[PDB]
């Protein structure tokens, strides 16, 4: 029995060698480098006075939500840097934020295990409480709209959830994972998601189904971000070995590996720009390096954060990037 | 509030009433006869003032004592106030300005006929008055009233921290009304003791050592009025500030009576300044 | 700018006002973390302080607002979500004297006490507290004292060699605990043996947060 | 149980359609190059087209 | 002073 | 979410009253505060506005100095205060709430008017007064300014309303993109800078009224004249 | 001697004397 | 003028030097890295201006002393005498508050978080910096210029009479620079002291007894310094006030000895409270 | 202070 899945296991590593016949890092040799790519702070947005932990970006561009231990969710205004909303919270440790693509609804969660849906476009004017989600016996650590009712959630009972908003319970449940799932991402058809955990996997998920399709184990340690690129076929990975990990969906194995000496600290988030020819990361030595997805290199680097990064993603026309520190400031990189 | 309370209020309205009949009887002395033309008398009539505009805020606080808040209004708490806290500082700043006066008076001589005029009296005190505005216009700035309990209460609030410029209140009032003007008062009239008893013209006889006697024994009364008024409720507010204290009634008489000794001092400084001032003896004396 | 740009950069000063307000009364308050076993009597103590997420208790003592966040019921890597928790301002950590005899339920092969002793070694040596001090609590000490006089502490570890006494088994229990830190300068423990008095143990917390206070006033200041 | 469990999601994982990984590099590099043009990140953006502007 |  | 006006009746020339309004349902304390005035026999007219937290203040240039405005937040009620009226100021006084970040839809909650009769700049007109319409046809409504509305993030600021016969107006269109929430499909707004068009397809018995084209461009709001439609 | 006398003029001005 | 002028000069040119150049150093380190987000470094930055503007006024009396004539002007005259008057009371009073600070962060901590804010310190700086304006202005005023030997004279004039107001002018700035400042560092930082021996914390081990040590060396060095700068200038001149002395070299060096500790005492205060500051020491270790 |  567990020989014969050891013998599976080297069978699937066997057909891996097969398959792959030419490394891809010969492959991009052709196409120039992308070259220096300086970045300049275009708003400097303020009014925490607590650790920022995640920011999701709106479909307009110019709206965003940020997630703080003041008990705050602050929704501002990127151009003008008026604050939106600010929205008073029951429990102050919150680990993620999500906003809606109709713009109608902001979630967050955190370690009181409680996925709370905000409604912005309500009659009396307060952002109230709609639904508190409720059922999870681990933190929640990221969680996403995939509409007005569904939304995916990572816990850390190493359960993923899918949640109907309106019935209030959950439909399709995922399971799977050695260990607590940190984050997941939503890819653009919106009809499956990738999820990475700390037994060094990402697992691929079928919301129909609710089966895993695939899954790499290409990590030393662990998954910290996940990220998909926006055809829907690949997925960078954030991890706490120093290293970004690129791996795609139809070729079952590893693609790119992103590595450098000096850089030890861990990878917090990692995104993608509007082309997807930039990969931009989020470490822990104070310090946001653009990377390129086909030449491997540097092309830009982010500083000015005091204290460390907790997030960063780049907008849905590509026009803006903002990056979460925990220094109580997100700045905007053009 | 059966006997206690009466005894509070007959005895503030004692106070008030002799505080008011002997300063305004020494400011109708100076108006009707002497008109102001000596440095001492002009002195003399604003220390009357001082006292006369201290007690004048004595029967609002005995009214708010016996009702238990505040019915005159924000305006009115505001002008109350700032007379009060005003015009003690006044009244001790024309006391240490009268020490220094009668310790130039006696010690500098030659130097006394330059201090000793009128225009140099009237400009010292117009300086008194202006140096306690500096503690009379913010206090009228903060005090507001506040409804605690149901009851209006009429008192000073303080910019956050509360307690920070609460104390420093208390402190920099208890410094600058106590301990520079019993340290000023009692070296001045001390060294001038001992200049009075270093004049050869006041010793030398069994008359003029008895009035060598009388003049020392005036100093030595108006230094220990000065100084047993102004002490037990300086120190009990220092000592009701720092530690907190159960509310007792003998802890409420001996707050009444030391706020009423406190009174007590600008009710009597009549009585051992002008009264006792041998020119207004014999203005007396002629009519 | 427009009128509704000028009323939202209005609506925005007032939202910054109010953010204002709330940081100054959150700076304030005095955040704990509870830490400890399930038996420990995380419960029971904290029902005297007072007289599945986290569960949060307000309480004042002497004008000092007091945060304490219950970790107990996660039963999540705790490694991954530690991070939050740097900007404390003590750890209160408690566990039962009585829990050497008692042997673990999950797979009875090691006894609670040494599983407690490595539960201290991982939070005390964690570099995310650094200069957090553990507030040290002992319960069940009069069990401890029936339980001592029944069987003696040698039978839980071999090396011990000292009397049965109840005071000597007491302070070589706390000082097993205090020889697990590894960094004693920046990093004080408190222990107290918890008593039936609610007085009592609030006190230490109010003493341990005031030194802890003194030391952070200290550090600003700088001339720790 | 739980290991039939895991055998059986590892056959499950194990018979999957795998194409060649060059084809998809292709498709990558083709998506990369495509949309370039379009990504303002890559391109330097007017500062009249720009909504990000010194105040 | 003091004012009560 | 509901506003109730108090304090009508006939009043002298020359004398004061006090008018109250209490709000419910809503948080009052967030929303800025408008007066609107109607004469009987024409359209609408502004008065005042105060902001959330009485940061800001504006009047017509009209009644300056008149009318007092206050509102308190503990006890949710907007006060008017007004001072020596005059014989002009005969007119239907609402409540209005609005709300102003990016997004929001301000002018969408009106009161319900109280009656007064007293005994003794930038100009919108409407091109049309009346236009007899058959239900089932689309309808065409236009409306003109004397000032370009395009402000420069790209906001035109023209807001729709309509006015049904003996209730309260409701805003049908904002910012001349958005429609309002509870705002069917059969409205939509087109135009540039000082040429708009209203369209109006499937007509209704309900959407019969008086509509009035607002600019919010600057301070002192000044409306239309009111386009009416028949059957 | 002279001091003495202002000393006195003093004393008679403040009126202890 | 042999030896003595050019050693006198020579003494103020280095004073000057490391005053300034210790002054700028820390307004340097603090501008280009602090950026003043904390409450102690903006009273060390505040201290640090006032110590600047304090030591830039020295050229002035360095070329007043060379030349033996003011060769600036009435109203450069007014100026510099103004900057000097107001910030010695900036500086002294920047130091009373951060012992006020200190002590109420180690005595008081519950209300320490109430008072160890940015905000409370910017409004005591300002509020101390208003209170050395009444200092400030007047001096102002009363500056200008009068021709005494053929040499233009930079100094103060008062109304009549002269000595009256010069002397009241000299004890005011000797009683509130020094011995209400003394006596509120002094019985502050001794009662800071008496709670640290108390905190547990610092006791117990030999490296928290060593580092108990040392902070209380610390504080005795500034008390110390504070006192041994500004004792001797103080008391030198009410000394010299009060007796007329005659003029002879050993006094002129005994003079200007003592104004060179006063001044040295606000060119050590960087070296005593920004330097010796351990956030700046990691300041300084990380750069 | 003192001024010279
Ligand atoms: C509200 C009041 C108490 C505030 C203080 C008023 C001040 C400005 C008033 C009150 C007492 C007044 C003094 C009373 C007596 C004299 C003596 C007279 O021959 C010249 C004017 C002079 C010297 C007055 C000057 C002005 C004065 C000092
Ligand atoms: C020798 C005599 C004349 C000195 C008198 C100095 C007096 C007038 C000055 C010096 C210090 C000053 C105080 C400094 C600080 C405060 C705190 C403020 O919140 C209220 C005013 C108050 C209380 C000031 C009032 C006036 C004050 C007390
Ligand atoms: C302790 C501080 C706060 C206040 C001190 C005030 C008193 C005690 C000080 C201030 C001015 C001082 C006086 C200054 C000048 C003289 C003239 C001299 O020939 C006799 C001593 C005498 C009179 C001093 C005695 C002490 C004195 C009166
Ligand atoms: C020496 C003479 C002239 C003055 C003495 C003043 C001081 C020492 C006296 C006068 C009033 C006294 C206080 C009167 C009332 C109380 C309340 C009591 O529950 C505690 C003691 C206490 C607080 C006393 C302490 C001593 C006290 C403050
Ligand atoms: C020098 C000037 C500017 C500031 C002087 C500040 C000193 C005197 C102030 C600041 C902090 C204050 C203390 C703060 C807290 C308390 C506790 C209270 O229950 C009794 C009063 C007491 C003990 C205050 C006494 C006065 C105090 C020590
Ligand atoms: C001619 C000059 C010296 C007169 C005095 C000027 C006063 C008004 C100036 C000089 C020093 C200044 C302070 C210096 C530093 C800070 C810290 C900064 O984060 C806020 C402003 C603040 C608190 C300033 C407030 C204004 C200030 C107090
Ligand atoms: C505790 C600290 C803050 C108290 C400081 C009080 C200072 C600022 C006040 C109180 C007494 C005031 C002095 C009173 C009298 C005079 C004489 C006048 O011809 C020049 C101004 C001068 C010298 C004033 C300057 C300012 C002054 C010294
Ligand atoms: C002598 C006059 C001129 C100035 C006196 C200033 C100093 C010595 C005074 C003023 C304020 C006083 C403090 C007032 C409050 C407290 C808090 C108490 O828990 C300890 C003593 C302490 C700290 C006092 C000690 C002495 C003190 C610091
Ligand atoms: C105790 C230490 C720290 C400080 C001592 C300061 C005082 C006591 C010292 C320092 C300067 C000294 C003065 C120096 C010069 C003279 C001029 C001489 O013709 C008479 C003595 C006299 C006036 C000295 C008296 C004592 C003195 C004032
Ligand atoms: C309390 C405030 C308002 C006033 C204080 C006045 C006192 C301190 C003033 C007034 C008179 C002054 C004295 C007047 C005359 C002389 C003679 C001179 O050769 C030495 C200074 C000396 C001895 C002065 C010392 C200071 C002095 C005593």
């Amino acid at each position: 029995l567990r020989q014969e899945a050891e013998q599976l296991k080297n069978q699937i590593r066997d057909a891996r060698k097969a398959c792959a016949d030419a490394t891809l890092s010969q492959i991009t040799n052709n196409i120039d480098p992308v070259g220096r790519i300086q970045m300049r702070t275009r708003r400097t947005l303020r009014g925490h006075l607590a650790k920022i932990y995640a920011m999701h970006w709106g479909t307009d561009s110019r709206l965003l939500v940020s997630a703080s231990q003041d008990g705050k969710l602050i929704i501002w205004d990127s151009y003008t840097t008026n604050k939106v909303h600010a929205i008073p919270l029951r429990s102050s440790w919150v680990m993620t934020c999500a906003y809606a693509p109709s713009g109608n609804y902001v979630a967050c969660g955190g370690l009181d295990n409680i996925c709370s849906i905000y409604n912005l476009k309500t009659r009396e004017g307060n952002v109230r409480v709609s639904r508190e989600l409720a059922g999870h016996t681990g933190y929640l650590s990221c969680c996403r709209f995939l509409d007005d009712n569904q939304i995916v959630t990572s816990s850390g009972d190493t359960t993923c959830a899918l949640w109907d908003i309106e019935t209030g319970q959950q439909t399709t449940t995922f399971t799977g994972h050695t260990g607590d799932v940190m984050s997941l991402s939503l890819a653009p058809d919106t009809r499956l998601f990738v999820s990475g955990a700390c037994d060094a996997s990402a697992k691929l998920w079928d919301v129909r189904e609710g089966m895993c399709r695939q899954t790499f184990t290409g990590h030393e340690s662990d998954i910290n971000a996940i990220c998909f690129f926006p055809n829907g076929n690949a997925f960078a990975t954030g991890s706490d070995d120093a290293t970004c990990r690129l791996f795609d969906l139809r070729a079952d194995q590893e693609l790119m590996t992103y590595s450098h000496d000096n850089i030890i600290c861990g990878i917090t988030s990692v995104s993608f720009s509007k082309s997807g020819r930039l990969l931009l990361a989020g470490y822990d030595d104070f310090n946001c390096n653009v990377w390129d997805a086909l030449k491997a290199d540097r092309a830009g680097v982010l500083a000015g954060h005091d204290n460390r990064v907790s997030c960063l993603g780049v907008t849905d026309d590509g026009m803006a990037v903002a990056t979460g520190s925990w220094d109580s400031f997100l700045k905007i990189w053009n | 509030s059966m006997i206690t309370a009466i005894t509070i209020m007959a005895l503030y309205s004692i106070v008030c009433v002799v505080g008011l009949f002997g300063n305004f009887l020494v400011m109708y002395v100076i108006v009707r006869y002497t008109k102001m033309k000596t440095a001492t008398n002009i002195y003399i009539f604003n220390l009357a003032l001082a006292d006369a505009l201290a007690t004048s805020t004595l029967p609002f606080q005995s009214v708010n004592y016996l009702m238990g808040t505040w019915p005159f209004g924000t305006i009115l708490c505001k002008i109350v106030i700032s007379i009060d806290y005003y015009n003690m500082f006044t009244s001790i700043f024309t006391l240490c300005t009268m020490s220094v006066d009668r310790y130039i008076a006696v010690c500098h001589p030659v130097k006394a006929l330059d201090f000793r005029t009128p225009r140099n009296a009237k400009i010292i005190n117009v300086c008194n008055w202006i140096l306690s505005s500096a503690i009379g216009l913010p206090v009228m700035f903060m005090a507001t009233t506040k409804y605690r309990q149901g009851s209006i209460d009429c008192t000073l609030t303080f910019s956050h921290p509360t307690w920070y410029w609460e104390n420093l209140l208390k402190i920099c009032v208890f410094i600058f009304a106590f301990i520079m003007p019993v340290l000023i008062i009692t070296v001045c009239y001390g060294l001038m003791i001992l200049r009075l008893k270093s004049v050869r013209m006041l010793s030398g006889s069994k008359e003029k050592d008895r009035n060598l006697r009388r003049i020392t024994r005036m100093v030595l009364v108006v230094v220990a009025v000065f100084i047993v008024c102004w002490t037990p409720i300086h120190i009990y507010v220092i000592i009701k500030a720092l530690v907190t204290i159960p509310e007792t009634t003998f802890q409420t008489v001996s707050w009444h009576f030391c706020i009423a000794l406190g009174y007590t001092n600008s009710c009597l400084n009549p009585v051992l300044y002008a009264f006792l001032d041998e020119n207004f003896k014999r203005c007396f004396r002629e009519f | 700018l427009s009128a509704e740009d000028k009323a939202a950069v209005e609506r925005s000063k007032m939202i910054d006002r109010n953010l204002r307000e709330d940081g100054e009364k959150a700076a304030r308050e005095v955040k704990l973390l509870l830490l400890g076993a399930g038996e420990s009597g995380k419960s029971t103590i904290v029902k005297q302080m007072k007289i599945t997420g986290i569960v949060e208790t307000h309480f004042t003592f002497k004008d000092l607002h007091f945060k304490m966040f219950d970790v107990g019921a996660q039963r999540s890597e705790r490694k991954k979500w530690i991070h939050c928790f740097e900007g404390v301002t003590a750890i209160i950590f408690c566990v039962a004297l009585s829990d050497y005899d008692l042997v673990l339920a999950e797979d009875e092969e090691m006894n609670r006490m040494h599983e407690s002793m490595k539960l201290f070694d991982s939070i005390c040596n964690n570099k995310w507290f650094t200069d957090t001090s553990i507030i040290l609590f002992l319960n069940k000490k009069d069990l401890f004292e029936e339980k001592i006089k029944k069987s003696p502490l040698t039978i839980c570890y071999p090396e011990y060699a000292g009397s049965n006494t109840y005071e000597e088994a007491a302070a070589y229990i706390q000082c097993q605990f205090e020889d697990l830190n590894k960094r004693k300068d920046t990093k004080e423990i408190y222990t107290h043996f918890t008593c039936s008095t609610d007085t009592k143990n609030v006190q230490f917390v109010f003493d341990a947060v005031t030194d802890v206070i003194i030391k952070n006033n200290l550090k600003d200041c700088g001339l720790f | 149980a739980q290991a039939r469990k895991l055998v059986e999601q590892l056959k499950m994982e194990a018979n999957i359609d795998r194409i060649k990984v060059s084809k998809a590099a292709a498709d990558l590099m083709a998506y990369c190059e495509a949309h370039a043009k379009e990504d303002p990140l890559l391109t330097p953006v007017p500062a009249s087209e720009n909504p990000f502007r010194e105040k | 002073y003091p004012w009560f | 979410v509901q506003l109730v006006e108090s304090g009508g009746g006939l009043v002298q020339p020359g004398g004061s009253r006090k008018l109250s309004c209490s709000a419910s349902g809503f948080a009052f304390s967030s929303f800025g505060m408008h007066w609107v005035r109607q004469a009987p026999e024409k359209g609408l007219e502004w008065v005042a506005y105060i902001s959330s937290g009485s940061g800001t203040i504006y009047y017509a240039d009209t009644v300056k100095g008149r009318f007092t405005i206050s509102r308190d937040d503990p006890k949710n009620t907007l006060f008017l205060q007004m001072t020596s009226l005059r014989s002009e100021d005969t007119a239907m006084y609402y409540c209005v709430r609005s709300i102003y970040y990016y997004g929001s839809s301000p002018f969408d909650f009106w009161g319900q008017g109280t009656t007064l009769t007293v005994s003794a700049d930038i100009v919108m007109t409407q091109a049309t007064s009346s236009v007899p319409v058959t239900p089932g046809e689309s309808v065409s409504i236009s409306c003109r300014s004397s000032k370009s509305l395009l402000h420069s993030n790209g906001n035109t600021y023209l807001y729709w309303f309509l006015q049904r016969p003996g209730q309260s107006p409701q805003l049908l269109i904002y910012r001349m993109s958005n429609l309002a929430s509870g705002v069917p499909d059969r409205f939509s707004g087109s135009g540039s800078g000082t040429a708009f068009t209203l369209t109006i397809s499937r007509l209704e018995a309900e959407d019969v009224g008086v509509y009035y084209c607002m600019q919010h461009l600057e301070y002192p709001l000044t409306f239309g004249a009111g386009t009416k439609l028949e059957l």
